[PDB]
């Protein structure tokens, strides 16, 4: 369903900048 | 007491349970009114179906049908005609040959006065017109003429999506197409979507009422569930 | 610092001790194979190659390495040779999407609870129309309480901590917002199959049809949730079960929803077919030949208490035109639970006969 | 007590004209439908014409449509019938009746024998 | 000469109603001027009866102002215990066209009644469990519309042939034959001795019967419409009568005259059922408006409104010690306010 | 019919010669057993619920 759709991009979304930030503070 | 009370408590709930399955009956089955005058030939029509009041059960398509008829009651209607405001539907009955007195015009004051009735504006009438032979052939002979009793039919016209029965010449068709309209008149001057009318053309010989009562009645109900739904 | 970073903590320990367990080559080794920030790497031998990979940390951005080793140790990857591995390669549509459908949901639960709350009040307007309507505003009401908890824990709380979270109540949310939002579809379809019902089966109205639909109504979600979390529990149980990584968990709770849509259009088409046969009658219908003018006010009378709407997207992949579906679906279909109540219950000719009669006794 | 009395009833020759006032008392004449029956020898009573409460709305038989008129004076509570053309088959007794009950669209059994609110009417011969 | 017999009717309806106005110097309105009205009645609905199919006609109280009877559409005649809610005795019936229903003073025998012209006798005191037809009555021509128990022995029918019939339970025969009525018959009440009763007809008419005499004594003409509903009050000296043109209006058997007319602007429905409470200061009054309305007997004011019912208000009804009112509607529940 | 006027000038005739009490001695009869009365009238005036069965 699209709420569902919703939350799985949102939080795949917050899970990426996390990565980019850690990545970006590690190198 | 305590002993009393749980009494009348076993007693309420058997008699509740007893309503329910009463209840479930009562909803099965459907009720219908039969209305028309003496002359006009109902009996005939009782016995293609088939004291104070008169009840034929009838079962079609496993659905059942209980018709109450007039019974003996006298011509004062203003009175008991009210207990027949929930029923599934009103069957009428006019003699659409009837030549003592105007039949007709009485058929078509009672039908009008049925139909603004406040108590059964919520109420379908389902139309039948006997005598059809009896009109043909006194349409044939010309021994009697309609437009005596209704001048306006001398210039009627036959409607263009009329379908008249093969065999038949038009001067019947646009005599009973005539009388059909002047029913159709009284209905569509008041109650637009409350209740609508179901005229039929039939016979002494014709076994298709059952079939027509039973597709008005689901057309009725179905009317009546959208309505609910305002869907309309 | 936070649990994500803790997790390449354990590579700090993970080889350390399985190099003074069951030993290695050399207890120290002139390239000893100490953790990395790029991959959990492993000890070997000088002048030879490791080929190790990173984790799927790397493989978050898209749906499915080496170094040198000297006297000193590590070398470093001058020629981009560290990122060999994964890495191929917003936030204001998504905070936009989200403030959207959040507006929506208050509005819908503000204008459900009145319209509840005046239904309950009056009892002339108890049948079992008027049930199945309520059951798809206890649906309603449902969902929405689950969209604002759900935000309040996934989102809302993170920001307070600021660091990943993976307890049993952010799961039990989850589940509780599955079974929220799969009962409100499936009240649509009930929806749909009474008046179909009504419609087709005109005679025989026994009431254990409603007590069915109930039942199934609520049984269904239940089951369905139940499936998905112990799969969930089972197979993949990672971080809140707000990620849906799994294509084939996901679809066992996709598919009922898709199958409702589906059979609540089919429905809805039927229903559509009878009105039109019902209109086009010479003597009870017509009296203006606009018909299909009437017909239009029956449509979109129809299409929120139905949720025709879904099916615009319902073929559609969910990666192909996801923003559009988003804004449509989630966006603009919040408001759904809204729209019903001012049709179906403030728009209803005989609630407001009732309320005038109740004002003018009061 | 309601009552209604019927007068101008008369010999009259064959395509002439004639007037008959109902005169009523003890209702409230503006509040009902008012009719015009008649009962020829031998023959059952039938419907001939009707007007409203305030004769907006005005009905005739086919019979007697065209030559007949049916007017009301709320202020004198009266009913009048304006005869033309008359023909032999109008010679008749004519009553004047008043619908059961008031404000109501419907009228019931105002042909039917032993009325309650039928005046009794006055003999026509044509 | 039926012209010199009309003529005579008619000097006869004059002199009687020159003899009424000239017995008639005050009325009631300006005499009951001086005492101090009632003011505003406010009754809630205490017990809400559910479990009918279909509209309910007809209930009557018991003696014991605890059990009542009533009858709907669906063929049942229920008996309610009304102090704990709980039904007490649903008989089915053959005819399922009810339109009236009686409770013994003694309580073990009830009456039906309606379109199969039948007023059937249910007894309730039944030695072997539950309650069985008891007597069936075959005389009346038209449709029972209202019936009494004098005992368990007589009973009092109205009928829509325009004739009363007094029958003797054991025998099954017409013990009295009342006529002189001109349209339906719609309802009667019972005199507190029992030895008078007043019949309500469509013809804007009341007429008083005497029970042992079987000849009509007097009869009431002020209405406009058709009377629907009759009563006496508490004292056998007057009756309030109800009708279909939104008024209800009081006579008294001894003045043989109009005392006073109940009725307002803003009504214009029919009175369906009227009763007198226990010291006849009010007089309660169903409606076609959903409504009903409790008036002053002695001021014509419009005493309290009951609006709990959501259709045609069909019966109405006053417990023996005067503790409760009840009232059936068209709708599927009885109500019941104190 | 003739038989009909027959019975109703002699209902009439047995009507009219029954004696009528004066209206204002009906008032004030219809007055003393209202006001006699007012006191055990439960619907006059409302009822403790102690006293009241139904509440």
């Amino acid at each position: 369903h699209s709420d569902g759709i919703f939350t799985d991009s949102y939080s795949r979304y917050r899970k990426q900048m996390a990565v980019k930030k850690y990545l970006a503070a590690v190198l | 007491q305590r002993n009393e009370e749980k009494a009348q408590r076993e007693a309420n709930k058997k008699i509740e349970k007893q309503l329910q399955k009463d209840k479930q009956v009562y909803r099965a089955t459907h009720r219908l009114l039969l209305l028309g005058a003496g002359e006009s030939g109902k009996n005939t029509i009782v016995k293609q179906m088939r004291s104070g009041i008169f009840e034929t059960k009838f079962q079609v398509d496993k659905v059942n049908f209980h018709m109450f008829d007039v019974g003996a009651q006298r011509d004062e209607r203003r009175k008991w005609i009210q207990c027949f405001n929930d029923v599934t539907a009103i069957i009428f009955v006019v003699a659409s040959s009837s030549n003592q007195t105007n039949r007709l015009q009485a058929a078509l004051k009672l039908f009008d006065s049925i139909w603004n009735n406040k108590w059964l504006r919520d109420t379908s009438v389902i139309l039948f017109l006997n005598k059809q032979d009896l009109l043909a052939e006194k349409v044939l002979a010309g021994k009697s003429k309609i437009e005596d009793y209704f001048p306006e039919f001398a210039r009627y016209t036959t409607p263009e999506d009329a379908t008249p029965e093969p065999g038949e010449d038009p001067r019947v068709t646009r005599a009973k197409y005539f009388i059909r309209d002047e029913f159709l008149r009284i209905s569509t001057a008041s109650g637009d979507g409350r209740h609508y009318c179901y005229p039929h053309f039939t016979c002494a010989v014709d076994t298709e009422n059952i079939r027509r009562v039973f597709n008005d009645c689901r057309d009725i109900i179905q009317r009546m569930h959208l309505r609910q739904y305002e869907l309309l | 610092d936070c649990i994500f970073k803790k997790e390449q903590a354990m590579c700090l320990e993970k080889i350390q001790r399985a190099n003074e367990l069951m030993g290695f080559n050399d207890s120290s080794p002139g390239c000893p194979g100490m953790w990395d920030n790029i991959t959990c790497w492993k000890p070997a031998h000088v002048g030879e190659m490791v080929l190790v990979s990173c984790p799927e940390l790397f493989r978050i951005f898209n749906p499915d390495v080496s170094r040198n080793c000297t006297e000193d140790g590590w070398s470093e990857p001058f020629p981009h040779y560290f990122d060999a591995c994964g890495f191929d390669e917003q936030d204001y549509y998504y905070l936009s999407v989200k403030a959207l459908y959040t507006v929506g949901y208050s509005t819908s639960l503000v204008t459900l609870t009145t319209a509840m709350v005046i239904l309950c009040r009056f009892r002339k307007l108890h049948c079992t129309r008027n049930f199945i309507h309520m059951n798809l505003f206890v649906s309603f009401m449902l969902r929405a309480i689950s969209v604002f908890i759900k935000d309040w824990i996934l989102y809302a709380e993170q920001d307070s901590n600021h660091c990943f979270i993976s307890t049993v109540e952010c799961k039990a949310v989850m589940v509780f917002f599955h079974y929220c939002v799969v009962s409100n579809y499936f009240w649509l379809f009930i929806e749909g199959l009474y008046l179909f019902t009504l419609l087709v089966e005109t005679f025989f109205p026994e009431r254990r049809y409603f007590y069915w639909y109930t039942i199934i109504g609520w049984g269904t979600p239940t089951v369905c949730v139940t499936v998905w979390a112990t799969l969930r529990l089972y197979f993949d149980d990672t971080g809140c079960w707000d990620m849906n990584d799994s294509t084939a968990l996901w679809w066992v709770i996709k598919g009922p929803v898709v199958g409702s849509i589906m059979v609540n259009f089919v429905l809805f088409i039927g229903i559509i077919v009878i009105l039109v046969q019902k209109l086009q009658s010479p003597d009870m219908g017509g009296n203006e030949s606009s018909i299909y003018l009437r017909l239009a006010r029956s449509t979109l009378l129809l299409i929120p208490l139905f949720g025709i709407h879904y099916t615009v997207f319902a073929f559609s992949p969910e990666n192909v035109s996801k923003r559009e579906r988003l804004v449509f679906e989630l966006g603009l279909g919040s408001f759904q639970g809204f729209v019903v109540a001012v049709l179906y219950c403030f728009l209803n000719g005989e609630v407001q006969a009732e309320i005038k009669r109740k004002w003018r006794s009061w | 007590q309601v009552q209604l009395q019927e007068s101008g009833g008369g010999l009259v020759q064959p395509g002439g004209s004639l007037r008959l006032s109902c005169a009523a008392s003890g209702f409230t004449f503006s509040n009902y439908k008012m009719n015009w029956v008649r009962q020829a020898p031998g023959k059952g009573l039938e419907w001939v014409s009707d007007i409203s409460q305030s004769g907006a709305s005005i009905s005739y038989t086919g019979s007697v449509k065209g030559r007949f008129t049916i007017s009301r004076d709320n202020a004198k509570n009266t009913l009048y019938l304006q005869m033309n053309s008359l023909k032999p088959e109008d010679t008749a007794v004519y009553y004047c009746a008043r619908c059961p009950a008031p404000f109501t669209r419907d009228c019931f059994d105002v042909t039917s024998t032993t009325y309650a609110y039928r005046g009794q009417g006055t003999q026509v011969t044509v | 000469e039926l012209d010199q017999l009309r003529q005579e009717a008619e000097q006869l309806k004059n002199q009687i109603r020159d003899a009424r106005k000239a017995c008639a110097d005050a009325t009631l309105s300006q005499i009951t001027n001086n005492i101090d009205p009632v003011g505003r009645i406010q009754m809630r609905t205490r017990r809400t009866l559910r479990g009918h199919l279909a509209k309910i006609y007809a209930m009557h109280w018991g003696t014991d102002s605890r059990l009542l009877v009533s009858a709907s559409q669906d063929g049942k005649l229920i008996i309610w215990d009304s102090y704990t809610t709980n039904k007490v005795h649903a008989i089915p019936l053959r005819s399922s066209w009810v339109m009236t229903c009686a409770y013994a003073p003694s309580g073990n025998y009830v009456a039906c009644g309606g379109l199969d012209n039948i007023c059937s006798i249910y007894n309730l005191k039944t030695r072997e469990g539950n309650v069985r037809v008891s007597r069936e009555l075959a005389g009346h021509t038209g449709y029972l519309s209202c019936c009494r128990f004098l005992d368990d022995n007589q009973i009092v029918t109205s009928s829509g042939d325009t004739t009363c019939a007094l029958w003797d339970i054991e025998t099954g025969q017409q013990t009295t034959t009342f006529t002189g009525h001109t349209g339906d018959v719609m309802s009667l009440s019972l005199a507190p001795d029992t030895r008078l009763f007043v019949s309500g007809a469509c013809d804007a008419s009341a007429k008083l019967w005497d029970v042992r005499e079987g000849m009509c004594r007097q009869t009431f003409t002020g209405h406009e419409s058709d009377i629907n509903a009759i009563c006496f009050f508490p004292n056998g000296n007057a009756f309030a009568t109800g009708s279909d043109d939104a008024t209800c209006r009081l006579f008294d058997l001894r003045a043989d005259q109009e005392l006073m007319t109940y009725s307002h602007d803003n009504i214009i429905c029919g009175i369906t059922s009227v009763s007198f409470s226990k010291s006849g200061r009010l007089l309660l009054a169903g409606y076609d408006d959903f409504n009903c309305n409790v008036w002053d007997a002695l001021k014509a004011d419009r005493a309290g409104v009951l609006a709990g019912h959501d259709n045609r208000v069909s019966c109405l009804g006053v417990t023996d010690d005067g503790m409760a009112v009840a009232t059936g509607s068209w709708d599927s529940f009885l109500k019941i306010w104190n | 019919s003739i038989a009909q006027a027959r019975k109703l000038v002699e209902q009439l005739k047995m009507e009219a010669n029954i004696d009528r009490i004066k209206v204002s001695k009906a008032a004030a009869d219809l007055m003393a057993y209202c006001e006699a009365h007012a006191k055990e009238d439960p619907l006059l005036t409302p009822v403790p619920a102690s006293e009241n069965p139904f509440r």
